[PDB]
């Protein structure tokens, strides 16, 4: 029910998530960071059933930060991607969820940008551009849209708010923020808000 | 299935911009898993007056409609005028209100130009009754609404209302699993729609 | 409840209580009394209390006009047929039990009415919750052709047991004995529990509550 | 479901009732200013709990019934035969069951004595002496009736009793509450009187 | 649903006063529509200044009134001091809760005394969760009895009448009659009365009789 | 529930326990199993009580209009059909225990049988109800053709002694009907006189 | 899902040790199988046991039982498990397989005559334990429970006699009125002198 | 789901509804209008089942006009009320869905406004104040403690605009957009919708 | 499936159908429900075949490790408590109904019923299978004292062969086995052989 | 209740302006219609560090946050500082998400004024362990945020702060029937917190 987004360039990724953590009826928090900094370069896109998305977002963060350690260098996105793939579908048997889906999202040195999918079932496949939640079905046919395999970043940013925009005018929930940063070679940048 | 699924909706479309109303479906019976043809014309033409839109249930929504154009046409005997989109839309709320939780699975769009001039209601299974500039209706609805929002226009010209429902439809079909088919345009103009065109999506994909 | 009847040297001898039973709460410690019809026909009754009452009713007015189109007292298999027929078509739906019993030209009967309509002619029949103990008392110590009063006794003690000894059931005992001739009002004939006395000495004060509105309203 | 209570007791030729005023769908007040206590004649009342819509139901057809019985005798209605009355309304639809149960006080049209009675959801009447309840919290009100009853009540005492019996009673219930109406029918006089309830 | 577990019935009543502590249940055991027996106190006595009061699935309040005294036993082999009431309060919490997901069908009181003397109640529920009152009634007729309870000790509803400190005397009597007067509407309690008095001079243990019905 | 009945020369020899159970506790120990239908036509009813009494009397009820209107003796054939269909119609909702045995002026002694349901056969002994599954053997191995009243008799108490003893749901006395020519021979055998067929 | 049950046991306490009875009698449902079991048994010289419910379940105690009190009698120190021990020791064996959902399909009943003092004591399904002047299960509760309860209320304590009269005439009307019953059955009797179990008695025509 | 509420000023009931209808998560008419016009001073207030809630407020309206045109005079509010909530219990035994939960808004030349409160259950009841819908729910403690029994017009527009910003501010729905009628000696009179 | 065992002077007789379903379908017509557990103890297995013979086949392991291991053929009543343990369910899923009986030099021949769920009781004969209903009322009339072996073959020949008439799981020929002191005598009846009685 | 009385708790309520944050609840207790007591405790006193709520459960919220009290003092015995309320949130969140949908029904929340300032961390049996600043849980705090968004204000005054508790949770439980009693309120000021008062409703409506 919650909603993220990811668009790859031609050397940049950028993403963006909601901000709204609901419970009932009731929003209880207007500032949801649910993105997790995988490493100097690297982002995870975290949304699935509460609770269990916080652990496992830990979880992962908390190895590939020790494989980093361990290893001097960082993992390639691939790398991370397949890890995840093969944890999720490995834990898929004996504790019955972790019930997330994910969409990993990273850039490095020499292979350009990159982004990756996942549903709760543990299904990898990179894409250039992807989406979760309900509002994720108002949304792709935009995306395919006004999506070229090459677009500037601003360009980028106005299409993302074009989506965000189209989101809030005929989307159901109540999405009045929207987190969005961007991933190049200068690490991992944050961006302007979207708010109404 | 014992016989008895029809359809569950598939990529519905009509607005109502500043020349008339235009409607756009796609053309793909979804028996579960396999297809069972690519080319069920979806718009309904009741009269030459008004049109209909099958989506939800194919046979629920092609014989309730019939039996409307059945009513309209008495209507317009009895009368000896057209009878207005409003009222038509009435009529088959009221017809489909009875059979209420009974398994009815119908989705259409009344769409014509009556003399309150544009008419397009949103009559369903169970029996909302919306009037509205914007519609869809289906599975591939969702998508149609995406293209559609950032198309729609009162004011936009017709042949761009064209471009735009076909796109609307094309970019709806290329994600759904469940639309396909051949694409079809009907513009109600004034007085009696005029049939558009039927271009195929394979054709579209290389024109686009 | 624990209802039981007998047919002794000349009549009958219901037995009853009067522990209403509102769910697991006391609905009445002196239950709206389980004798009824009109004379040599009275019954006692148990199950979905409010359906025994209003079917007594019913069959007692249907019956009673009969009657007075005969001039002739009525018969006990007539109300029996008729509860028979009317427990029956209603089956599967609520229905009630009944203890009928009466001394017509016949003499004694005693019939025992079940909801989807068994009934069946006995000397003895308990129904309620302690019909179980009932039935026990009866089957230890009754013999054919009891006097009135060791009638009387007999089901005395048969209530009691139930009384003693079941959760839904107990209070006044009830008897209810029905003749050739004549007709007894024992309401109630004997009660073994008396409530405790009350040590508190509360005599709720004046004033206790404070009161927001006051309105008076004189009518003579 | 909805909640509430009603209750009522006997006394020297004067008989009490009340019911509270808590309106809530289930979890949440609607009003405190809901009707439960209904006049039936110069010096007969009903109290219903329940299904509001059976309560509002139930006293509507009442007033119907009872109104053509009226006119039709001419004679203001005897509590019993209002009380077998009720109990045949709830009994008609048998299986429609109006979940309600309606407790009734009233005095002799002829010597004003004392009387009340209650109703099972289907009509079997509990001809009592001394008191009634019914509604959601019945085991804190007869538990609170059990020891504060006493014999031959002069008025104000029986104000008192019922009004120290209620308000112990449904502070303990959570669906009902929220107010108290209570009403006093003496040989001549009403007297209807609302309490400092916990408004929690 | 409803579970294989037959439910037993009984009610736990009990007062804290100023130094004296009112441990009282009536004594029936009883299942569905039958009575098993007459005499079967609800009320056990743990040490010289502390009395539990069980009741529930009446196997439950076998094994708890019988696992206690055991951890009593090892505490005082472990420590040399008999625990106080807190710490019985406590333990009491940990044992129920030990069986969270299978949980004793049971409701229990304790009555005692604390350092100072002065009376203590602690009221639990079948988890473990518990507090400190001053007075409670549990079990099957608890909704009948709790509410006058709070009427007489707690005076409310009570306008401008003095707060009378509870008396022994006055504390008996109101126990006496309120389960009299309870033995009238809930069928599960009879036969007897049971009532234990925990005071600095020990505990003193008195029973009466009820409606036999 | 274990009605048996036997059919012989001339006339026929019935069979039946009284005891209606209400699962593991007897409601009746002395129960009548055997309905006259008519002068000289019993039946068993057996499976539940009322669903069986109440078709029962009402076949009492038919067939007498229709055989005072004939003029003539009931024929057994005539009440196995009436009370045949009289089950089927109502095959959905009804138990029933027809085992219709009696006799005719013209085709001597009958008896036709049917469990609940509907259907017909005129076979030579009959058996229905619990007991009859434990009482196959004993009456197949038994059985012979020819056999006259007082054997009848014999046979019958013996089976439905065994039937005593090794059934639960069914006990007490064995009421037994011998009809004949000249009417019906009711008897009650019990206590010592019952077969006693000893356990070794 | 209990495979063979028996009835009902009954017992009541009596001035000088406890007198119990129960019938043979094996019932696959309605079916009445086995109709000579014991299900009443020797503890030791100075207590029974009667058992209803599942039988099998009865047997496997029998094992249970016989081995402990051997176990016991090798020791020789003089002490004995007395009837109020194997009645605190049958309720933790029923906790210790209800516990885990696995319960004994039973409903136990002990009697005991130790150091001159009477002992009847009842155990079920679920491990409720309690000791009472006079017990019975199943419909016997219902039935027989409520007759003796009935006359012990006038009369405190009984000798032998009229106790065993009290027994076989219960147990009259139980086989009156129970479907699960059987005609014949054992009575059971424990003194200072021993446990005497004794007879396939029946209640004989009255 | 949707939200209705009342407020009965010492003179005036003021109405407001929001504007947008749902099929799964999709907002089809952001112009909705849910409030519907009994007759010259009588507003009715409606919500619940699609489909049900217009079939039954139209033949209450149906109704309440054959009555005027019939009488000639206008029906009282609490007559219309009365009557609205036995033309809705008798219906509960015999049709299964029949969902509205209503709000009868109106004034009365003799007895000023009166506001009716009114579960799907048709368990009629006034109120000095009310409201149906989830966000009634998060809504219903703001219109208590600004509001007394005296309120003028634009206190009244106020606490309602404060309500409405509780909604948008912790509601998890988006209701952008709600209109706002108000009755009084003079008939109805139409507010300016409450935009965002 | 009607196996059924009687022990006569100086050794048992036992007796089993010749049939296996599954369903309404005949798996097997010539099922040889005997099982050689010792040199001179046999079983009789009833329902669910694989839950059974797996059981036998584990119980004849144990008791010839035990028989060598002791240097004397095993009492009867020594395979009675093999059954006994592993039947009272410890595996719990093994519907199943064993009757053996055998002979040794202590107390000549012994029948014992290990019934479904675990008991172990001894018994002059035993009955077991789904025909067994059919015939227990049979077996209880004719079973008498001191039966040769002839008459003993006779009885259970004419048991089985009613309960093949009637029960649908009973078709095939029929097994025999006369244990004794001197030896065994394993016999068929098949055609003709098998009693027959005269139909209605 | 064939074993299930759970004793629960409802309608806490916090918020964080500048002088610390305030813990305020009610005190009733039911246990479906039946109320068990009046004044149960549902501000959990952990330390003189640190304060929680309680609600879903009474007895899983009690040994819950006592067994979290066991840890922290255990924290601090080894590290001889005092523990962040960011650690005590999380080490609870993994103390109960093992155990996961095994029945828990905590809904607490965590305050306390750490050595990075005052914070306040909502903990429940699912995992959610959200940071905030106006928090408020129970089946009656809907009304609780209601009023409690009309009241906040980060440059909130102390005496200010304490009305708006005391009439956001008494308009709360004026509308909640499943919420009453005395209310209990709390201040979390500078290491070391206070207790302000705790009055009951009925008081409450009679100042109002």
């Amino acid at each position: 029910m919650e909603y993220l987004i990811g668009i790859q360039g031609p050397d940049y990724v950028l993403v963006a998530s909601d901000r709204v953590a609901a419970s009932n009826i009731v929003q209880m928090k207007d500032d949801h960071d649910k993105m997790f900094k995988m490493s100097e370069k690297i982002l995870l896109l975290c949304v699935g059933e509460a609770g269990d998305t916080v652990q496992f977002a830990e979880y992962i963060q908390k190895n590939v930060q020790l494989y980093k350690m361990r290893n001097g260098y960082e993992l390639s996105p691939t790398a991370a991607a397949n890890f995840t793939r093969r944890n999720l579908a490995d834990c898929l048997r004996s504790r019955t969820p972790y019930h997330v889906n994910l969409l990993l999202a990273g850039y490095d040195e020499h292979e350009g940008p990159a982004l990756y999918y996942m549903d709760y079932l543990a299904a990898l496949a990179k894409a250039p551009f992807a989406a979760h939640g309900y509002g994720a079905f108002l949304t792709l046919s935009i995306l395919d849209r006004y999506y070229t395999p090459t677009i500037s970043r601003e360009r980028a940013v106005e299409l993302l708010r074009k989506c965000l925009e189209e989101l809030q005018k005929r989307f159901i929930l109540n999405l009045p923020t929207f987190s969005v940063r961007i991933i190049d070679k200068n690490g991992i940048h944050d961006l302007d808000n979207i708010s109404f | 299935e014992p016989g008895i699924e029809m359809l569950h909706g598939t990529t519905t479309l009509a607005f109502k911009f500043r020349h008339g109303v235009i409607v756009a479906a796609d053309s793909r019976a979804t028996a579960g898993a396999y297809i069972a043809s690519q080319t069920v014309k979806k718009v309904i033409e009741i009269n030459p007056y008004l049109l209909g839109t099958m989506a939800g249930g194919a046979a629920d929504c092609s014989f309730w409609e019939r039996l409307l154009a059945r009513q309209c046409r008495i209507y317009e005997l009895r009368n000896k005028e057209r009878i207005s989109v409003a009222a038509a839309s009435k009529l088959l709320a009221n017809m489909v209100y009875q059979y209420k939780g009974m398994g009815l699975s119908m989705g259409t769009m009344i769409c014509g130009w009556d003399k309150r001039g544009p008419g397009l209601y949103y009559v369903d299974s169970e029996g909302n009754r919306i009037s509205g500039a914007t519609f869809s209706v289906g599975s591939g609805s969702v998508y149609a609404y995406g293209v559609m929002d950032r198309g729609y226009s009162y004011d936009l010209e017709v042949e761009q209302a064209y471009d735009l429902a076909r796109r609307a439809i094309y970019q709806a079909t290329y994600r759904d699993a469940y639309s396909g088919g051949a694409v079809n345009l009907y513009h109600v103009r004034e007085d009696g729609w005029i049939r558009v065109s039927s271009d195929n999506v394979a054709d579209l994909h290389e024109k686009y | 409840t624990t209802i039981a009847g007998v047919v002794y040297k000349d009549g009958i001898v219901l037995g009853a209580d009067t522990r209403a039973t509102e769910g697991m709460v006391v609905a009445d410690k002196n239950c709206s009394k389980i004798h009824f019809i009109s004379p040599n026909i009275y019954c006692c009754g148990a199950g979905t209390a409010a359906d025994t009452d209003m079917t007594t009713q019913l069959i007692s007015s249907n019956l009673e006009l009969h009657s007075l189109s005969t001039g002739r007292l009525p018969r006990v298999v007539t109300a029996n047929r008729m509860l028979k027929q009317m427990l029956f078509r209603y089956q599967g739906y609520i229905g009630a039990a009944l203890v009928l019993g009466g001394v017509d030209v016949t003499g004694p009967h005693l019939y025992s009415i079940y909801p989807h309509g068994s009934t069946d002619k006995l000397p003895y029949v308990t129904m309620g919750s302690g019909s179980l103990a009932a039935m026990a008392v009866f089957e230890d110590k009754f013999r054919p052709d009891m006097e009135e009063e060791e009638a009387k006794n007999l089901v005395s003690e048969a209530i009691a047991a139930g009384i003693f000894n079941d959760l839904g059931s107990g209070s006044n005992i009830d008897l209810c004995v029905i003749s050739k001739n004549k007709l007894d009002f024992l309401r109630p004939y004997t009660v073994p529990n008396k409530k405790g006395t009350r040590l508190g000495r509360y005599r709720c004060e004046k004033g206790t509550t404070a009161v927001l509105t006051e309105k008076i309203t004189p009518l003579e | 479901y909805n909640g509430g209570a009603v209750m009522a007791m006997k006394g020297k030729n004067c008989v009490a009732i009340a019911a509270d005023r808590r309106f809530g769908i289930q979890a949440q007040m609607v009003t405190t200013d809901f009707q439960k206590i209904f006049p039936m004649g110069d010096r007969l009342y009903i109290g219903l709990a329940g299904l509001a819509t059976d309560v509002q139901t139930v006293a509507q057809r009442l007033k119907f019934r009872l109104n053509l019985y009226e006119l039709k005798e001419g004679r203001q209605i005897k509590p019993y035969t209002l009380m077998s009355m009720v109990a045949n309304l709830l009994y008609e639809k048998r299986f429609g069951p109006y979940y309600t149960e309606p407790v009734i006080a009233g005095l002799d049209p002829k010597t004003f004595k004392p009387f009340i009675c209650s109703l099972d959801l289907i009509g079997c009447p509990m001809v009592t002496d001394d008191f009634v309840v019914s509604g959601t919290c019945a085991e804190q009100m007869y538990g609170m009736c059990e020891s504060l009853w006493e014999p031959n009540m002069d008025p104000d005492h029986l104000f008192e009793t019922i009004s120290q019996a209620m308000l112990n009673a449904v502070d303990r219930d959570a669906v009902s509450g929220m107010g108290v109406i209570v009403h006093i029918i003496e040989k001549d006089k009403i007297t209807t009187r609302t309490l400092k309830a916990r408004m929690d | 649903r409803f579970s294989p577990y037959v439910f037993n019935g009984g009610t736990i009543l009990a007062i804290a006063g100023e130094d004296f502590a009112i441990v009282a249940s009536d004594t029936r055991l009883s299942e569905g529509f039958s009575i098993h027996t007459r005499d079967s106190p609800k009320c056990y006595k743990l040490t010289d200044k502390t009395v539990i009061g069980c009741s529930g699935f009446h196997g439950d309040c076998l094994t708890l009134t019988k696992i206690i005294e055991a951890r009593l036993k090892m505490y005082k082999h472990s420590n040399n001091k008999a625990m106080t009431t807190g710490a019985i309060a406590a333990m009491l919490s940990t044992i129920l809760y030990s069986r969270r997901f299978f949980p004793y069908y049971v409701y229990n009181i304790i009555g005692g005394l604390d350092e100072e003397g002065k009376g203590a109640v602690y009221s639990f529920d079948p988890v473990g969760s518990y507090q400190r009152d001053s007075f409670k009634a549990g079990g099957s007729a608890s909704a009948m009895l709790q509410p006058l309870l709070d009427n007489q000790v707690g005076f409310k509803n009570m306008q401008n009448v003095e707060h009378v400190p509870l008396s022994l005397d006055r504390a008996m009597r109101l126990v006496k009659d309120v389960f009299i007067s309870a033995a009238e509407r809930d069928v599960y309690t009879g036969d007897a009365l049971r009532i234990c008095i925990v005071t600095k001079e020990g505990i003193r243990e008195e029973t009466v009789s009820l409606r036999k019905d | 529930t274990t009605i048996m009945a036997v059919q012989f020369d001339g006339g026929v020899v019935l069979g039946a326990d009284s005891r209606t159970t209400t699962g593991s506790y007897i409601a009746n120990r002395v129960t009548d199993k055997l309905t006259p239908i008519h002068d000289r036509i019993f039946c068993c009813r057996s499976g539940s009580a009322a669903d069986t009494q109440a078709v029962a009397d009402a076949v009492t009820y038919q067939l007498g209009f229709h055989s005072i209107e004939l003029n003539e003796p009931p024929l057994v054939h005539t009440a196995a059909s009436l009370f045949k269909e009289m089950c089927y119609r109502y095959r959905e909702d009804l138990m029933a225990g027809i085992i219709i045995a009696g006799w005719d002026p013209q085709e001597g002694g009958q008896v036709y049988s049917v469990p609940m349901g509907g259907m017909m056969v005129r076979q030579s002994f009959a058996i229905g109800g619990s007991g009859s599954s434990y009482i196959y053997g004993y009456v197949d191995a038994t059985y012979r053709e020819g056999m006259t009243k007082e054997e009848c008799l014999q046979f019958t108490a013996n089976a439905l002694a065994l039937a005593m003893e090794r059934d639960g749901s069914s006990g007490g006395v064995i009421r037994l009907a011998a009809i004949a020519e000249s009417g019906v021979e009711r008897q009650v055998l019990l206590g010592d006189q019952i077969p006693k067929f000893a356990v070794a | 899902n209990p495979m063979v049950t028996g009835t009902s046991v009954l017992g009541v306490k009596f001035e000088g040790g406890v007198v119990i009875a129960a019938d043979m009698l094996g019932s696959y449902g309605s079916l009445a199988r086995f109709r000579n079991i014991s299900r009443i048994m020797r503890v030791n010289n100075s207590t029974m046991l009667g058992a209803s419910g599942d039988y099998a379940d009865f047997q496997y105690l029998k094992q249970v039982l016989g081995q402990m009190v051997i176990d016991e009698e090798l020791l020789g120190d003089g002490h004995s498990y007395s009837p109020r021990a194997i009645h605190s020791w049958l309720t933790r064996a029923m906790y210790s397989r209800r516990s885990k959902m696995n319960p004994l399909w039973n409903t136990m009943v002990i009697g005991g005559y130790a150091d001159g003092e009477s002992f009847l004591g009842y155990v079920d399904m679920l491990g409720v334990a309690y000791e009472a002047p006079s017990l019975a299960t199943g419909y016997g509760a219902y039935l027989a429970q409520p007759l003796l309860r009935e006359v012990l209320e006038k009369q405190p304590v009984l000798s032998q006699t009229e106790a065993r009269d009290l027994v076989e005439r219960c147990m009259r009307v139980l086989y009156y009125r129970d479907a699960r019953s059987y005609n014949r059955f054992q009575i059971a009797t424990v003194t200072e002198k021993g446990v005497e179990i004794e007879g396939p008695l029946s209640t004989e025509t009255n």
